[PDB]
């Protein structure tokens, strides 16, 4: 099924770390050129997530799987996340996608 | 109406005051409990579920004089388990009931000595605990909470 | 009069827990063969409660008394509950019963 | 000081006042003592804040010196007067004879020590008044620490 | 067959003649879910409300004329206050007369039990101790013990 | 103990600078809620020392130590002076004390 | 008794072969993780017997029993020989012991 | 010999005050990180003495010596007391110890 | 002072009070552990890639020759991040007892030391460990009789 | 242990094709400098197998494993076959070996 994003629907609370895993099934796609796209709830932008800091990316070529750990979760980090990979064999060059949505609730902020 | 919902196997049984010179445990009296599965078979409590329990018991001994010096007071909680089918003591205590002077003349001296036992233990399904004393002729269940025995599921 | 079921009528709300107590008054019936039966309002079947899980039974043979606590109450637990016991002395063998109704509101 | 454990379960562990004289005045603001989560100390009595199963315990240390009456009985009882039945009833009780007849007639110095401990589990209701009591407050040994105390804990 | 929470019930070693040593690897004894047994000290693994208890049985075969004082104390050293303080303690005088002498036979037994609820912190070291460990009777089972349980 | 009143049994002149220092050792007690109590010689009543004037207190929040300087020392200021602090951790609240005696001689 | 040593007090001059049997009575003890100890002429301490060697161990988990055949019998020492096992159920961890006496003479 | 405990065996009476002095002989050790440890007679554990109240510490850096005055002596104060210090020169970090025993009888 | 060494170094010494075991200590006089070398669970952790000199000595003493024929061994092992299996870098064997259990005579304590040293290329995070087969014969009574250290060359 | 040969002992019949696989365990060894050696049963000299014709060599870089398929099997190809690889990190150059034995049985035996 050409890369399989595994955690489809996840629900975390403000202050957490969610891991999204994708495993490649196309033997032409490489774990070297990977990209991540998030689409903030209610808008259709699919901006590109950058590799660094709050977004740590773990790649393992042996099992041909990559993940994207998001730490210090806020409520502004709720949206549909996609993984991507760059494939190339003969004269053909393409990329592959997935899918998985996150919903984050707050902490109610108990006032003294 | 039992308005309070509550759980965890618990028991606090008291000696029968109207039982001559024997230690018969009661639950259908004032501030005594036996609920959520604990069974009283033959002055023995049957653990209804495996887990960690707190076991306690007190016995109060009274006699109307010390005639002989051959008296040793004991209070022991024993356990017969399904895994090891022999009665072993979990808590034990001994107390010398008459220090000395063995009342020679004009005795008329009621003596009182209490003993209390308590500890935490792991019990399994079907374990049978029994609180026992050596001389049930010295039991003083005349007042209120002077002799009792119980377990509580922590 | 041979077994006294004490809570003759209970009305509890969905989720709570009712306890039914029965006390033996005949010293020939044994607490080793206690039985429980419910008859759900609208059914013609006396069902036998199985001793385990939602149905916990506590017995004290010294007082010849046994109890039946039922937890996680639904409205499907509304019916008439009876307790039972097996008696045997000399050449005689008999059984004993009581009575008491339960209604749960949602 | 900031604490990192939001604990509850109504609890109390009060210890006798040493500065007090011939009385079993209970304190809560002394070192390893507790009185929180709704339990109030009214008239040297613990007031249960919520229904449930509680563990009740208390210890008393009796110390004297010489036997004047030769037959003294020391008592220690925890009582409960409840909103459901408004009469003070004994929950746990103990009797102890510290001096067994013989009273040294003529010689001196013989301080005797006899302690008494009580503990049990009970069903208490809201507003029940529990009380730790002794018969002879002139033999109390509240010297040092934790020799006489009284407490409840919501199990 | 699950577990529960920090708990401990340690009993004296019977094969340590004339000494108090708490053991955890013995029949009907517990030490699990974080409680540590150091140098006869229990280390509380979590901050919270605990139940501390201990019983000691003292036995002697004779009464000396020194007015024997038997003591038993459960102590606590905290990270906040680095001093040994008594949480529970009791004293008892077992021998009233002037030694057996005329009838030399004094097989006496006297037990002492302690119990209470306390708030303990991480790293606190609790210790149950007695002043005269020469009269300790660990001859039978569960006659001397010491334990804590997280309430 | 949990509070260390350092200058014990001092005997000075009807002068001044009767500084008594106390050191906090329990990390649950705070140097913000500090209290002082004096009990004269021969009396059976503990009074509450008020600050200001003859009784000045210097607080060291860093050193968990506070002091109580008594100036213009008179002869009616002969007694046992104690320091106190209010401690609070989780569900526990208590207070702490010390000990220290002063005797004043006159010209 | 939780552990039952059947072959106990005996006097076998140097040179013999017979198994000493221990039977587990506590169903929480395992036939594995077992260790054996023999005394030191019954005078000082017990020794910790090592693996195999001059000592024979028979284990069968079906019968919950382990044994010790005295092979290559020379004069090592006399005393009470004990068997032991490691038992553990849920939150409990404990052990069990044995005992049995052998006395060796020479030709 | 890298720190020298001077009072080796001392015997004082209940109600007295003993001072144990240690002199630094390794010029890398500092009188600033000084620590004290006592071992109560009959125990196999050295416990850590706290600095305050009944345990007063006097330090003099000129001779690189520190002392430990202990007041209100009971019969519970019998044991081996050792002193310690933290030394650090360049790339090396170590600590140093001593030795000295106290026995108290009652009165 | 002036100590611009800056080079990975370690020289650890056996614990004199720890009995029947080889537990390494570094907070002892004329022992060092600085400039990145960390000591975890009786293991030295190399802080930087380079050429290292690894050495260790053990002294064995026993108070008589039993009939077990003891084979005293001493090996320094290296577990690497690249190859996660313990491989021996330096090893030595010594037989101290070639005589029968002294029949009428006794005492006569035997002493046998073993020294190991070599140069190796080590990587970051490699865990070196000095170990012996009979830690009940270790004689750490005096000073510098058992030790183990590395220095970045 | 560095380098793990999977087919330890094989017994194929004349006219078949065996593949022997080796897996690298040291992250300093490369699947690029791989070599194969055969030792004919009855002789001592270990010969160097030439990759071509009957001896084909496959490689999988993800798991750092290589294999050697031998086709057109005869009965004179019975021997002890080893794989080899060249490792090199910093100031170090070494090689690693394995092991795996072949027995090839022939035909005829027309039982009459």
């Amino acid at each position: 099924a050409r890369v399989d994003q595994t955690p489809q629907t996840i629900t975390k609370e403000t202050g957490e770390s969610l891991t999204i895993n994708c495993v490649l099934r196309d033997s032409h796609c490489a774990t070297s050129s990977t990209y991540w796209y998030r689409k903030k709830s209610g808008s259709t932008n699919e901006e590109s997530i950058s590799k660094g800091g709050r977004y740590v990316e773990t790649v393992n070529s042996g099992s041909k799987s990559f993940s994207l750990r998001i730490n210090d979760l806020t409520v502004e980090d709720s949206g549909t996340y996609r993984c991507a990979s760059e494939c190339q064999y003969g004269l053909a060059e393409y990329d592959v996608y997935g899918g998985g949505t996150v919903v984050t609730v707050n902490a109610a902020a108990h006032h003294h | 109406s039992s308005r309070t919902p509550s759980d965890k196997p618990v028991a606090h049984v008291v000696a029968n005051p109207q039982a001559e010179g024997q230690l018969q445990w009661l639950n259908r009296r004032a501030n005594a409990l036996l609920a959520n599965g604990v069974e009283l078979r033959d002055n023995q409590l049957v653990v209804p579920s495996e887990g960690l329990y707190l076991i306690y018991s007190q016995v109060l001994f009274k006699g109307q004089g010390c005639p002989s010096t051959h008296v040793l007071l004991t209070h022991t909680i024993s356990r017969i388990a399904v895994s090891y089918q022999t009665k072993v003591n979990l808590l034990s205590a001994i107390k010398s009931p008459c220090q000395r002077e063995t009342p020679e003349g004009a005795e008329a001296k009621p003596w009182y000595e209490p003993i209390y036992l308590g500890g935490v233990f792991q019990l399994e399904k079907g374990d049978r605990l029994s609180a026992e004393i050596n001389r049930p002729d010295y039991l003083d269940f005349a007042e209120s909470g002077q002799v009792y025995f119980g377990i509580i599921a922590l």
